[PDB]
RNA sequence: UCGGAGUACAAAAAACCCUCCGAGUGAUUUUAAUCUAGACAAACCAGUCAAAAUAACCAUAACAUCACUUAUUGAUCCAAAAU
């Protein structure tokens, strides 16, 4: 069993990016993180494949 | 006064024979001659050291140097670019002025400031002219009309309260060179040139009426200056009424460099006279 | 003499002549606030942090520079401030400089008046400290609250 | 470095030094963390701020930097609105 | 309280106000090692910029 | 190369081609912010904690947890990606 690194960005609009740690045969994560742009927690979801 | 002097008459004739060097200045020499300083001269035993190969300044033996693992960041990057300005203080303004080293009756620029050492501009290390600072604006007292090529808020509002004017113009490093020093430019022989406008980044600063600039709008001056009265409550002399005031109002057009001279002007100092183009092409070019 | 294609009178053809830059547009602010002519400004330093003390004292009754509504309303809002001889008392410590510290006064000044000039000006806000000064007020209520013959 | 240069014979400065460090008129060299750009999903919240912060370097490798540049670079710089210009003195050291 | 001070006892209102001590800070030497380029802040003066023969 | 126990009996440190266990990652959701006093540790590079203050949400809310929890990791340059 190997993990995958995605990148996930905001939804909220704001260019923030931070890379998270999944699990392979995992589907799209979705998350609630908090940006500093918005000083709000927003929604953030899965955007691109960095690392394996 | 010197009652030294008093001895020598007793003391013999000061000749060549007779001179030490003031004792402590000269240290002796050490060669290595002797038990002391012998059969190893102060250098070791075996190695890099005594055989003089030892590795060059900075490397720590095959490991990864201290200068070398640090990341690259931008620190110096462009700073030969940037621009400097020399700091001239008012605490030293007065000074200058109480000692005579400049009058306020001639309006003051930035040649007078150099033929009275009050600050030294090197053109080549990117100075771009004197930043006035309000370091001693509570003890300004003094009443001139001085131009810069920076100033700030509280300096501006120090020299306005006792009734004087501030203007800021830009000078090209060619056109600086030959400002603060102009008698060796007049010893190369050449025309005065014309002084370069300021380049896109410094436009709005001397566009503006804030900073009293030389290519700002006049109309806005009157409103800019009773705004700075209102903001520190002092009043707003009217510098119209003043028996100096064709001394105050005295500027720069942008493309001349000293007063009265003008671009294309030849100055030969041996006859004490000053030369002046006629053709149409010359004037049309020192003049737009 | 010397006129290039950069000159001022060329470059804004409205304005020519050399005495307008020097004008004194006193019909264009006819407010004159803060009339500082009749304001006591005195100056202490403190030199060890060096800073100077400026202050701005006045009376508040006979400033005539308010309106009665604004004048009143100051002495309702800022009687902390307020001298027993009526003297409204002004103080700044921030800039070492003279000249920012009597400018921040008046700059202060102005914010007291504007917002008390206004009639609908009266904002609220809740803090920590006013949480606890609503309980304590409350339960000092509770024991006031008894209705007998008093002395 | 380069003692004596074979053109015109005076000091040579190593460029790797300049493109890495700020040297404050005080004495004082100026440099950032190791390692402030690799792999920072590892690192945690407090080790991600301690690598971005400026920090100074210590009388050893303060001298060392000294003797491999120029005095070009110990100059007495005016910059136009430059953060680390009130940076440039030292105050109140009782030593 | 404030009339007590001015119609009764014919005096000048005193006001007081919670002074906390300054913070401390250790020994300033003169090369600090591995340490944020605000060590120099702590112990400065005052914020206002202060030129000396310039 | 990195961690734990003994050698190293009671503050710290302390070696061997010395004696025994491990690590080069998984599981889960509580997805873990910004800024700054003072310190442990240390040749250097690195590593660690941390009050106050600000924002987040019970509207006066900051330790991600579990597996001996301790180790689960790599400096510049350079390269690629949105910056
Ligand atoms: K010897
Ligand atoms: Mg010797
Ligand atoms: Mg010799
Ligand atoms: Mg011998
Ligand atoms: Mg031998
Ligand atoms: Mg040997
Ligand atoms: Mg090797
Ligand atoms: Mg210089
Ligand atoms: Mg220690
Ligand atoms: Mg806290
Ligand atoms: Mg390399």
């Amino acid at each position: 069993s190997k993990t995958i690194l995605v990148k996930m960005m905001s939804q909220a609009g704001t260019g923030f990016s931070f890379n998270t740690k999944r699990s392979r045969l995992r589907e799209k994560l979705t998350l609630l993180h908090y940006d500093p742009v918005v000083k709000k927690k927003v929604l953030f979801v899965e955007q691109k494949k960095i690392r394996s | 006064g010197p009652r030294a002097l008093d001895l020598l008459r007793a003391l013999p004739r000061v000749s060549l024979a007779n001179l030490k060097p003031n004792p402590g200045s000269r240290k002796p020499e050490r060669r290595p001659r002797g038990r002391r300083r012998g059969r190893k001269c102060g250098r070791g035993h075996k190695g890099e050291r005594q055989r003089g190969t030892r590795p060059r300044l900075g490397f720590e033996g095959g490991q990864t140097p201290f200068y070398l693992r640090i990341p690259k960041y931008g620190f110096n990057e462009g700073h030969s670019f940037r621009h400097q300005y020399q700091p001239l203080s008012l605490n030293r303004l007065q000074y200058l002025i109480d000692l005579g080293r400049v009058d306020p009756t001639q309006p003051i620029d930035l040649t007078q400031l150099v033929n009275g050492r009050g600050v030294t501009i090197q053109p080549s290390k990117r100075d771009y002219g004197v930043q006035l600072v309000e370091e001693g604006a509570d003890t300004f007292k003094a009443k001139v009309n001085i131009e810069v090529q920076m100033a700030s808020e509280l300096a501006i509002a120090a020299i306005e309260k006792n009734g004087g004017v501030v203007t800021t113009a830009f000078y090209d490093p060619r056109s600086l060179e030959i400002l603060c020093k102009p008698v060796p430019f007049f010893l190369r022989g050449q025309p005065i040139p014309k002084r370069m406008l300021p380049p896109e980044a410094l436009v709005p600063y001397y566009t503006d009426a804030k900073n009293r600039g030389y290519l700002a709008d006049p109309a806005r001056f009157p409103e800019a200056r009773l705004e700075l009265a209102r903001k520190y409550g002092y009043v707003l002399p009217d510098i119209t009424k003043d028996e100096l005031f064709k001394m105050l109002s005295t500027r720069k057009d942008p493309r001349q460099i000293f007063f009265g001279l003008a671009p294309g002007w030849v100055v030969n100092m041996a006859d004490k006279k000053i030369l002046k183009p006629t053709d149409e092409n010359l004037l049309k070019y020192y003049s737009s | 003499e010397f006129q290039s294609i950069y000159s001022l009178d060329k470059l804004y053809p409205e304005s020519r002549g050399s005495d307008t830059a020097w004008r004194l547009p006193d019909d264009a602010k006819q407010a004159n606030d803060i009339p500082v002519d009749r304001l006591t400004i005195s100056y202490c330093r403190s030199s060890g942090k060096v800073n100077s003390k400026a202050e701005v004292r006045f009376h508040l009754a006979s400033a005539d520079w308010i309106a009665e509504p604004v004048r009143l309303k100051l002495a309702v809002k800022h009687k902390n401030r307020i001298n027993r001889s009526g003297e409204l008392i002004l103080t700044s410590e921030c800039s070492r400089y003279q000249f920012r510290n009597l400018a921040d006064c008046l700059q202060k000044l102005r914010d007291m008046i504007a917002e008390a000039s206004q009639p609908a000006k009266e904002p609220s806000r809740e803090d920590a400290e006013l949480r606890r000064s609503r309980i304590e007020n409350m339960n000092r209520e509770r024991l006031r609250k008894k209705r007998i013959s008093s002395a | 470095v380069t003692y004596f240069s074979s053109r015109k014979g005076k000091r040579k400065t190593v460029k790797a030094v300049i493109y890495r460090f700020l040297r404050l008129h005080s004495g004082l060299w100026l440099r950032r963390k190791a390692g402030y750009k690799k792999k920072l999903w590892k690192k945690t919240a407090a080790r991600k701020r301690r690598l971005r912060e400026f920090v100074f370097c210590n009388k050893t490798q303060s001298k060392l930097l000294d003797k491999m540049t120029t005095s070009f670079w110990k100059r007495r710089n005016w910059y136009a609105d430059d953060p680390y210009q009130k940076y440039q003195d030292r105050t109140n050291l009782k030593v | 309280v404030t009339r007590v001070f001015h119609q009764l006892l014919d005096m000048r209102e005193p006001v007081f106000e919670f002074v906390r001590p300054p913070p401390y800070h250790p020994k300033q030497k003169r090369f600090p090692h591995r340490q944020p380029l605000r060590y120099l802040d702590r112990y400065r003066d005052s914020h206002e910029p202060t030129y000396g023969i310039y």
